[PDB]
């Protein structure tokens, strides 16, 4: 269930905010409010406090919309999308 | 309290690669989907933790990388790409100086200690790090890269420790599996009092 | 003789990454299937060369790797993993040595 997955990601964000008030500074909240209507859910990875924002778009069109919105309204010169892909390898090791 | 077999877990590292070979270990980061914080002591000790998470590469690359190669000199060289630094460890005392001022190498030092290059974790007793490395066949050169800074929330520090542990595992023929690598990582972070 | 635009080929390098970003380049090696040596001057200059070759990774890894990152100090630091060495280049004279 993709919709339930996104909603539960949002709930994890809510739980983390309830555990730590400093995880969601007002700038992160403004970034969120910019695109919250196009997501099933979102959260910061780990302890949070800023850094990276994980978003579950409702559909590919919503993801394109989110990219466009955050690109045309960057909160600072350093913000940028990072392409993430699930790793089917985990830790790898090899020899020359 | 968290120390379990953190004192008596002995290893016998042996040079398991050829003289001109380099070991490359690499790992992605992670995003925790749910249950974060429940793995944190002492609550995890009270009731156990549940965490759903997954491994992810960023921009098509594993952000944690480690290179291990034999060294002509019988010491340990540590290089950091992300911190742009280098350090020479020649003695057991230097290897276990985890809180050395200004050193960004506490993680690989603890990892090499757990692999059996510190006396408390070595099955064989050695007079010095130099003598252990002479019996080993060479010194060790470890280059580290954390392409994502610690405190980013993507698991950089723990995963980097695990990557160093896995590279050293392959380099020293310790025959650890991934689960044992993660457990040794837990032990490592307890050594560093994270 | 081989110098062509090797003197007047001008570039304008600009820092194109963010301050905390690291660039990772990597390449496999190659095996030449046929025509090796025909690309070697001056014979290649006499008649041109033909070479069939392909790129190959060894043990599932690209054997050639390079990391480039910004530096707080305004010099160039060079590190070699395979040679285990480091060098600081501060001047044009040192860079071209």
């Amino acid at each position: 269930s993709f919709v339930e997955f996104g909603r539960l990601v949002g709930k994890t964000w809510e739980q983390n905010k309830a555990l730590d008030s400093g995880t969601n500074p007002p700038a992160v909240e403004a970034i969120i409010d910019l695109i919250k209507d196009y997501t099933l859910g979102y959260k910061l990875p780990g302890a949070g406090g800023g850094g990276y924002l994980y978003m579950v778009a409702k559909d590919p069109q919503a993801a394109v919309r989110i990219r466009k919105i955050l690109t045309e309204n960057a909160p600072n010169p350093r913000a940028r999308f990072v392409e993430m892909t699930l790793s089917d390898k985990g830790f790898q090791v090899s020899r020359s | 309290g968290l120390l379990d077999g953190i004192s008596n877990r002995k290893s016998t590292p042996k040079l398991d690669v050829y003289s001109d070979q380099i070991v490359w270990g690499r790992s992605p980061v992670r995003i925790d989907m749910a249950g974060g914080w429940t793995d944190t002591p002492p609550y995890s000790l009270y009731s156990g933790g549940n965490v759903v998470n997954l491994a992810i590469e960023l921009n098509g690359q594993p952000p944690l990388q480690v290179y291990v190669k034999p060294c002509k000199d019988f010491h340990i060289v540590l290089r950091s790409i992300d911190m742009g630094a280098m350090e020479i460890v020649s003695t057991f005392d230097e290897l276990q100086d985890y809180k050395k001022i200004g050193s960004p190498f506490s993680i690989p030092k603890a990892a090499l200690s757990l692999a059996g290059f510190a006396p408390a974790f070595s099955a064989v007793s050695y007079a010095s790090l130099e003598e252990q490395l002479k019996d080993f066949g060479a010194g060790i050169e470890v280059t580290l890269l954390a392409a994502i800074p610690a405190g980013s929330g993507l698991g950089t520090s723990s995963i980097l420790a695990s990557t160093v542990l896995g590279a050293i595992n392959d380099f020293c023929g310790l025959a650890w599996d991934k689960n044992e690598i993660c457990q040794r990582t837990l032990v490592l972070e307890q050594l560093l009092t994270t």
